[PDB]
RNA sequence: UAGUGAACCAGUACCGUGAGGGAAAGGUGAAAAGCACCCCGGAAGGGGAGUGAAAUAGAUCCUGAAACCGUGUGCCUACAA
RNA sequence: GUAUGAGUAGCGAAAGACAGGUGAGAAUCCUGUCCACCGUAUGACUAAGGUUUCCUGGGGAAGGCUCGUCCGCCCAGGGU
RNA sequence: CGUUAAGGAACUCGGCAAAAUGACCCCGUAACUUCGGGAGAAGGGGUGCUGACUUCGGUCAGCCGCAGUGAAUAGGCCCAA
RNA sequence: UAGCGAAAUUCCUUGUCGGGUAAGUUCCGACCCGCACGAAAGGCGUAACGAUUUGGGCACUGUCUCAACGAGAGACUCGG
RNA sequence: GCACCUCGAUGUCGGCUCGUCGCAUCCUGGGGCUGUAGUCGGUCCCAAGGGUUGGGCUGUUCGCCCAUUAAAGCGGCACGCGAGCUGGGUUCAGAACGUCGUGAGACAGUUCGGUCCCUAUCCGUCGCGGGCGUUGGAAAUUUGAGAGGAGCUGUCCUUAGUACGAGAGGACCGGGAUGGACUUACCGCUGGUGUACCAGUUGUUCUGCCAAGGGCAUUGCUGGGUAGCUAUGUAGGGAAGGGAUAAACGCUGAAAGCAUCUAAGUGUGAAGCCCACCUCAAGAUGAGAUUUCCCAUUUCUUUAAGAAAGUAAGACCCCUGAGAGAUGAUCAGGUAGAUAGGUUGGAAGUGGAAGGCUAGUGAUAGUUGGAGCGGACCAAUACUAAUCGGUCGAGGACUUAAC
């Protein structure tokens, strides 16, 4: 803890907003097919935080076509352009996993304005 | 981690639903498997019509496991079920269609027909 | 940590022993007894520096209710009840001193176990 | 070759500079000083005695210190040597700083591992179990010690005992920063160590 | 099992080698100079580092 | 350990619902003169002083073997199947 | 009669802690405080069966699977 | 004794042992037959708190949690010989 | 004789064909060439019933692939 | 086959755990011949280094069958292994069918059910301490006599659609990339546990009551979870080389004017032998080597390697402990102090404390406020405890040679 976090000032990210676990998120990739570099688009619900410093990761969830897909990213790649906080939701759980065996209109979050 | 003796499904219109399977081909005492490996199967449940009937000895391959990959990005994704695609050993697919998402890492083993028939590729 | 007895028995056993010495000041017992009764005596004596309702209100686990302690009348028979004792005398003692507030010695080993015995006081 | 001693710190996470996360150990190092020089005519050697760290003085005795006096620092904890290097180039007195492993990217690194107490005799050699149930009582026992003719037990019939304490190498490591104005050598990958034990870092061998 | 044999009367001897009774550490007092233990209150002395402690 | 099962408070104690089965256990000295009194200890137990020819005859009391358990010391013993 | 095994196995399902007594001596006896356990029973009355274990005051050689100033144990009185 | 990622009888002579069901109320319930049964067959739905109105049972509106017989006790089922 | 029949009976035998399984000497349906079924030491069906024997599905799962961690008693150190 | 051996009792088959040895070799490795064009092959010689799979069917051995793989070897070890496990099988007392017997019963004919006792003394094997020696007493560092470990292998690209062949097909030797099984360490990631951490919630009882809380109900149940320990997670390993050989092939050359790998002389030649990699290692009584530290009283037994007592360098006892631990050991410290407890701050983690206000008829909701709490984790701080002390521990033999 003294060294590393000196160690780790300089890789650190400064870009990133504040958002709680259940609030969905636009999260902008970096893919590499060959040559190319595509920007995807995943939308989602924040489950996690991994609370580490320079290791943070969180969570979100599709559900696309049925099957629901879940992906985990660290916070600090270079590999992602930005995160759109979207929405705001009332939650009670640091760690929302009772999502999962819920389908469609008995998963939905409200909305706070804040 | 997919087994001897563990159900996946299909995802074609080639008339099966589930499917056991037999062995995990490659290797000499190979335990599990992830998605992108080939599986000697068979067929234990059918809508009625298709082509491929019950008990077929049948090739297939692993998308969409519930536990997913590592990436050297360092990024990881978790399905939510486990299916496979029937393949003749060109890796073309018998069916047509193809439901639901794909992983990426098809792309790493040359299979090209069935990642341009998925809806999405993840 | 030092296990000594089950789960909930070392609550009982903690909550009996540190609810004494907040009465008599000396206690005389074990050795490893004495080590988990400082740990929790000191914890105990920092929420009679605060005085609010959470000094109270977390008073209320290592507090045996019912326990009395009387040097005390005007013309009356008026009882200290042994957490009053935290809140009005050991705050404003120790309001002074840092942390540690107590001694441990070494007397004997006991006649009946050769258990050696030890004496705990405040300051 | 290049070798330098010191510390273990943890286990982080560096980005490359294509953006990939890699799990890196934190291994320390200060200025280090090499003690004696053991030539053939003297020891039939050619090696070099080092040591790491800065005991107080309260700690040692006058052995120690009549060492450490000919290179005039303080009396150290950790002495070791190292074999095989062309020498040269290093008086009693010198010092070794973390700057010799730039980008030397192939090393072996040497720890002690933990300690684990007496253990059964499934952790240490991944014997397996019995069957838990219809009926048998053979849960986690070592097996059968032999055969019956030989009248004995072979040696080597491996049983309960202690688990770890000696040393252990790890080939082929890769080198990723060297912090010159904090002496620390971050690596890829795992050694074999408990925190704050001593570490011995070389130049590889198998090229 | 079951012992085979009577041991006989030098292995009673050479086992027991390690069966004794030690004292260990007995400093002297200050008030009294007598043989008491170290880092204990002494007890006919009533004193630890030259105080009434035993009393209170 | 013989001689009745039993020389001694024996067909007793003990065992089986019952008919029935059934043990072990003798000896201070001539005379009790069976240790007043002092000393340590809660006592038990001992050490003096006495009784007695003799107390290593002190009430488990004549002589007191062997296995077994100890104390002290002349000689040997830590490269040995 | 005495060894070896060996000062090994075992000490027969449970929650205690402190202060003050008495005493040559105390975790184990008495007193106080709080805590804990059963409560169609670990509570009350009785039929057999046992045959003085009951009450009062003293004692610690043996019994009590350790200790014991205590007891359903020993001494002495007395109650149906 | 308590918990478990992924897979879910591959273990094994044999699903032995564990796990799963379990209370009340409502819907619904086959072959077969000695017509009494099978039958709690199978398979499903509801349960907390507050207010209003209750013919009576209850009915409507609202609030909270992952989970409302929120703990303990309380049947696994089907097909054939 | 009727009625059954590789059977709680069949050595050859894992008889032959069908079904069930990816693969079934165990199981079910059928054939008759019954070593050696058979009518009160009863023959052949059978609802209900069975801590009965045997074959197969669903649900469930440390039985398993392949183990890991936690709680208590013993075990280990000191006193009796 | 025989009946030496065991009847005051020497327990069968398979399966499980664990292996080890032989080679008459299943794969990988080196070769000779071919009725070997190529890829495939057949036979024989060398070679034991490693490896040699999961399932269905009866109790199975044996065997049949599915799906794989470089290959799915044969044998010995009381047909290995029951004071290590199982008891299904065959060999108790119950009962039934077929057959035999007048009968009680019987049948290497069948069918259901049916008890596997032991607190390890000696050797043995795994780990770990005390004592002594190593010729004055000490603190460290270390060559290696010897021993143990590891030793396996597939697929694709490229030489190249090349050499070979009518086509059909399709290489050797080389270079590169990437897996399987096995195995050595670690907790940063993904996950598990986490019973003195946080919250929700039912029943009853207690703190006089409302509010707030404690006990008990498997930790009451349910939703998360730090350190620590962990794999299905991570990272790495078997590389490249050297010397003497095996089968096989030569060069030179005669005995035998020729011929001929051998007698003289002189080479090539394998996953195998000895090195190379990792670890243990001077109790290697042949007890090794280097660096640094320490310098003398009394009586005589008469000076012998005599006894005895204080000391030095140093160590131990005792105490606070964990990166260590069954106990002892190891290692961090002992007022020349951060070794542990506490205190002041943080962090992981949980997810918005009490009290008051506002809105609601209420159940509740909003704000003060990322709030309150916080077991092991990270810095700082002598406040408490490591007080005062005591015990042990050298005064260095002889012979010869060299200066
Ligand atoms: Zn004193």
């Amino acid at each position: 803890n003294p060294l590393i976090q000196e160690l780790t000032q300089e890789q650190l990210r400064t870009d990133i907003p504040a958002f709680r676990p259940g609030d969905t998120v636009r999260v902008h990739a970096k893919v590499v097919e060959g040559t190319r570099e595509r920007i995807q688009l995943f939308e989602g619900v924040v489950i996690k935080r991994r609370g580490a410093g320079i290791s943070e990761t969180y969570t979100v969830r599709k559900v696309s076509n049925g099957v629901g897909v879940e992906r985990t990213f660290p916070l600090h790649t270079p590999r992602v352009a930005q995160i759109e906080v979207v929405r705001y939701g009332k939650v009670r759980r640091a760690k929302l996993y009772y999502l999962r065996a819920l389908h469609g209109k008995a998963a939905r979050i409200k909305e706070i304005r804040r | 981690m997919i087994q001897q003796e563990s159900r996946l499904r299909v995802a074609d219109n080639s008339g099966a639903r589930e499917i056991l399977t037999i062995k995990v081909l490659g290797g000499s005492g190979r335990k599990t498997a992830n998605i992108g490996d080939v599986i000697v199967a068979t067929v234990k449940q059918a809508t009625p019509g298709g082509v491929v009937k019950k008990g077929e000895v049948v090739k297939a391959v692993i998308v969409r496991t519930k536990s997913g990959a590592r990436r050297a990005d360092g990024s990881y994704i978790k399905f939510d079920e486990n299916a496979a695609v029937i393949i003749r050993d060109d890796k073309s697919p018998r069916g047509t269609r193809i439901f639901g998402p794909v992983a990426r890492e098809l792309r790493e083993n040359n299979f090209m027909k069935i990642v341009s028939l998925a809806p999405e590729v993840l | 940590r030092k296990l000594g007895r089950t789960s909930s028995q070392r609550k009982a056993m903690l909550r009996d022993i540190t609810t004494d010495l907040i009465i008599n000041e000396r206690i005389v017992t074990t050795e490893a007894r004495a080590k988990e009764v400082r740990s929790t005596v000191e914890k105990m004596i920092t929420l009679g520096k605060r005085g609010d309702l959470h000094a109270r209100r977390q008073a209320a686990t290592f507090v045996r209710n019912e326990v009395a302690s009387v040097r005390e009348e005007d013309e009356s028979i008026v009882v200290e009840s042994a957490l009053q004792k935290l809140f009005n005398d050991l705050g404003p003692r120790f309001a002074e001193r840092q942390g540690g507030y107590t001694r441990i010695l070494k007397t004997e080993p006991r006649r009946g176990d050769a258990a050696p015995m030890v004496v705990i006081e405040f300051v | 070759t290049k070798g330098i001693l010191g510390k273990k710190v943890g286990m982080t996470q560096i980005f490359t500079e294509s953006g990939e996360l890699i799990p890196v150990t934190v291994v320390e190092a200060t200025p280090n000083v090499v003690l004696q020089v053991k030539t053939v005519e003297t020891d039939g050697y050619e090696a070099i005695q080092v040591g790491y760290q800065d005991k107080r003085e309260v700690l040692s005795n006058k052995p120690a210190k009549g060492h450490v006096a000919k290179a005039n620092t303080a009396p150290k904890r950790f002495i070791k040597e190292f074999k095989n290097v062309e020498l040269g180039e290093y008086e009693v007195g010198k010092e070794i700083k973390v700057d010799v492993f730039q980008a030397g990217d192939v090393v072996d690194v040497t720890g002690t591992t933990k300690g684990k107490g007496f253990q059964g005799a499934i952790k240490r050699h991944g014997q397996s179990r019995g069957p838990m149930s219809h009926g048998s009582r053979y849960h986690r026992r070592p097996g059968s010690m032999g055969p019956v003719a030989p009248n004995r037990v072979f040696k080597n019939k491996r049983l309960a005992g202690r688990m770890g304490g000696d040393r252990v190498t790890i080939q082929n490591l890769e080198v990723v920063k060297v912090d010159v104005e904090r002496n620390v050598i971050l690596i890829k990958g795992n050694i074999p160590g408990a925190k704050k034990s001593l570490i011995t870092i070389k130049s590889a061998v198998k090229a | 099992a079951v012992p085979a044999r009577r041991t006989s009367k030098a292995k009673k001897a050479k086992r027991r080698t390690h069966y004794k009774l030690t004292i260990k550490g007995l400093n002297a007092c200050s008030n009294c100079g007598e043989m008491k233990k170290s880092h204990h209150v002494c007890p006919a002395c009533g004193h630890y580092d030259g105080k009434d402690v035993m009393s209170k």
